[PDB]
RNA sequence: UGUUGUAUGAAAGGAGAGAAGGUUAGCACUCCCCUUGACAAGGAUGGAAGAGGCCGGCCU
């Protein structure tokens, strides 16, 4: 709704473990529940 | 209340809100381009 | 007598909802469903029927426009400024919408408001015409202290 | 078309007839329209009340019960009330007491006990009338309605002096012994 | 006695024809007497639908009444006269698990007390 | 939903040619245009199939 | 798990709600018509439960509807192998001794 | 203690069934139905609309 969040965010990797996507674990259980 | 087995059925047979426009501003039509 | 009016008013309307019904597309004939209830001067019919018509299209330009533009018609003004805040919510890279919002909001007089407004709209500084827009708008009122910054 | 149009429609219908039971349909139609608060003023403003109490003189015994029906509910507002006390209608209900039906003699029962006024204003009639005899016989009947009414009677439209002259004179009658008119009860 | 079911029929007919019958207040009561419910043993379910409508206060199925075959015969007692009057305007010849189902007012049952306080009620409802 | 049987096939080949036509009308054309003149380009491309029938 | 009723019952709603024209069972031909849907059942049932030619009279146990729409026969013909075999033979027997003796032998008008 | 809670078919009286000369063949796009067990097929090609802009009107 804002004007901020359509600017190109940064353009690095800045952080390798926050774009991973999750673990196995995880993604088993929803994968159960849905 | 119970229903017997054997009647049939009784009875004969806005969206989301509009989620913002999240643009880049328009680049208006030059007359040479519009002419192509 | 007026009993052949509200047959006038009846059949109108029940050809109008058959054309609507046949396409629900086709907005050019979606306005002339609400002028002819403006010309019938009673505009709960219009407001449903402009509500239904940005079910169909907000994307529009024409239709927003219209809207407003009865609004202001019916000197009925609180929701013409309300709805206008949500056009310019919705369409927030159009800059007609905020040209019509802000002369609105000078004619009728209330100078805080299109302050704020403005202030919203500095988030986007999507063009170079309405800046000078504002700085002439600044310069109408006695403040020259904020047009520095 | 019209309510009260209509109740004219009805009250024409009834007037140019003469087959018994098309006036049955229209005495049914009129006495539970009678029931109606709204329409009583229809009514008040058409003599109807008066083609009751016309029909009541008829000797058909369906239509007279059907009558007396909607007197019953007719009778209780004050206007109206008024009106049928005013014709003189009340031993044209009197003699329904001797009418052979249940319904009928319910219905005269409940009308003679809406007709009683506060602060004693048509009391007085009861006693002179010879009604009190017959009520006797009927609080004791067979029919539980009957002898609820009648009980029910009795205090409305009595008094526990006037019950004991009234018990006293119908004693008297099966007894066979004659009672002085002069004679009256003496306050203690 | 009164009991009997009678039979319906211009004057300018409704949807539904309704039998020649003139209601007067002391005919009306707040006992209500219900006959033509299949004998398959809904005392229960019969009861609730009813109760719908208003508040029951006593409810039991008279036995000794002379029924026809295979069907029964209820009493229901409401608290408020108009619920009865509303609980047969709506009730009356709707067809309830299989049967029929016929309602008629029970004047014979109310005592003394309870047809005092009907006519006084009809009175303060006339007056208003 | 009604399938395709032997009747439907050619016009449906049509209606389905005419769709994806007119996608690459609105995705070729270029932003804030005039006019669409969609309906037009929809008649150039009958009059090229019709001239190919005929040589 | 109720008690079956007396055969009276079943009887007399049957007769009651004959043709189905009388005003008063209005709210009965809803019902009526639902039931269409499961005749083919009770079709089913109907011949496969016929009495074999050897019984005079067979009664089986029927399931109906309240309000007379449907009757279902809610058995199946179990028998025992050797004696059903041995009884048809009987029949094979007397049939053709039958057909033997009776000089004229009329078969009956259908329908 | 009534009334607009609607529809089908028929009869009577009227209108008359696509194709820029005539006679016609059809299949669809949308939304309105009818027959039908329909993911089929029919109901006159089932019927009815169909370029752009401005406020039924006006302009190309
Ligand atoms: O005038 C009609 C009807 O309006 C009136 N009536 C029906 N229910 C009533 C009620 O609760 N109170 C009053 N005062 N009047 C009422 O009576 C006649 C005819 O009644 P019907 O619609 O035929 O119903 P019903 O009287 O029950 O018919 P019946 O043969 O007796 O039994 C089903
Ligand atoms: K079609
Ligand atoms: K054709
Ligand atoms: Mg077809
Ligand atoms: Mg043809």
């Amino acid at each position: 709704s804002k004007y901020t969040d359509l600017v190109p965010k940064e353009v690095m990797n800045a952080d390798d473990p926050d774009l991973q996507r999750p673990d196995e674990e995880a993604i088993k259980e929803i994968t159960e529940k849905t | 209340m119970q229903k017997d087995p054997m009647e049939p059925p009784r009875f004969k047979i806005p969206p989301s809100p509009p989620a913002p426009v999240m643009h880049s501003p328009s680049r208006k039509m030059t007359v040479k381009e519009q002419q192509e | 007598d007026e009993e052949e009016l509200n047959d006038y008013k009846l059949r109108k309307r029940k050809t109008f909802e058959d054309n609507i019904r046949k396409n629900r597309t086709v907005i050019s004939n979606w306005i002339k469903y609400a002028q002819w209830e403006e010309s019938l001067k009673e505009i709960q019919r219009a407001r449903s029927i402009y509500e239904r018509a940005l079910d169909v299209d907000y994307r529009n330009i024409t239709l927003w426009l219209k809207y407003a533009e009865m609004e202001m018609k019916n000197r009925q003004v609180n929701h013409a400024r309300n709805i206008w805040d949500r056009a310019i919510t919705t369409l927030p890279r159009v800059n007609q919408f905020w040209y019509k919002y802000t002369y609105m909001e000078e004619m009728l007089g209330n100078v805080a408001g299109a302050r704020q407004v403005f202030e919203r709209w500095m988030e986007w500084q999507p063009e170079e015409q309405a800046w000078h827009s504002y700085i002439n708008f600044e310069l109408r009122y006695k403040e020259v202290d904020r047009a520095r910054t | 078309v019209g309510r009260l149009g209509y109740l004219q429609a009805l009250v024409t219908e009834f007037q140019e007839t003469q087959s018994q039971d098309a006036k049955e349909q229209v005495l049914a139609n009129l006495a539970n329209f009678a029931y109606d608060p709204s329409n009583y003023e229809y009514l008040r403003q058409l003599q109807v009340l008066d083609l009751f109490l016309d029909s009541l003189s008829e000797e058909n015994e369906t239509l007279v019960e059907f009558a007396i029906g909607g007197l019953c509910n007719l009778c209780p507002d004050r206007a109206n009330k008024e009106h049928i006390l005013h014709a003189g209608g009340v031993p044209l209900i009197i003699n329904c007491l001797s009418s052979p039906n249940e319904e009928t003699v319910l219905s005269a029962i409940t009308t003679l006990m809406h007709l009683s006024p506060p602060g004693r204003s048509f009391l007085p009639e009861l006693t002179a009338t010879p009604v009190v005899q017959c009520m006797l016989r009927f609080s004791l009947s067979a029919s539980a309605r009957l002898r609820n009414l009648a009980q029910i009677f009795l205090e409305d439209f009595c008094s526990p002096r006037q019950v004991a002259e009234a018990r006293s004179r119908q004693a008297h009658s099966a007894l066979g012994i004659p009672l002085p008119r002069s004679v009256a009860p003496r306050q203690r | 006695s009164l009991f009997d079911h009678h039979v319906q029929r211009k004057y300018r007919e409704g949807r539904r024809p309704r039998a020649v019958k003139v209601y007067t207040i002391n005919l009306e009561s707040q006992y209500l007497l219900i006959q033509g419910v299949p004998a398959v043993g809904v005392m229960k379910e019969l009861v609730e639908r009813f109760a719908l409508y208003g508040a029951i206060e006593q409810y039991n199925a008279l036995d000794e009444y002379p029924a026809e075959d295979f069907t029964e015969v209820y009493l229901i007692k409401f608290m408020n006269l108009q619920s009865a009057r509303t609980a047969k305007r709506k009730m009356d010849e709707q067809s309830f698990f299989g049967g029929l189902l016929h309602v008629c007012y029970a004047p014979e049952f109310e005592t003394v007390e309870e047809t005092r306080k009907k006519l006084q009620m009809r009175k303060a409802y006339v007056v208003k | 939903a009604k399938t395709v049987t032997k009747q439907r096939v050619e016009s449906h080949f049509d209606l389905e040619l005419r769709a994806a036509v007119m996608h690459d009308i609105l995705d070729m054309m270029p932003e804030g245009i005039k006019q669409n003149k969609a309906r037009t380009i929809l008649q150039h491309l009958s009059e090229a199939w019709r001239c190919w029938k005929a040589n | 798990q109720k008690e079956d009723m007396p055969p009276e019952h079943v009887r007399k709603i049957i007769r009651d709600h004959g043709d189905m024209t009388n005003r008063k069972f209005r709210h009965d031909k809803r019902v009526y018509l639902g039931a269409l849907k499961y005749m083919p059942h009770a079709v089913l049932k109907l011949l496969e439960n016929m009495p074999m030619p050897w019984e005079q009279i067979r009664d089986v146990p029927v399931l109906y509807h309240i309000t007379g729409a449907i009757s279902f026969v809610n058995e199946i013909p179990w028998v025992i192998e050797p004696v059903y075999i041995s009884q048809w033979g009987s029949m094979w027997i007397m049939m053709r001794r039958e057909k033997r003796d009776r000089r004229h032998f009329k078969r009956m008008r259908f329908p």
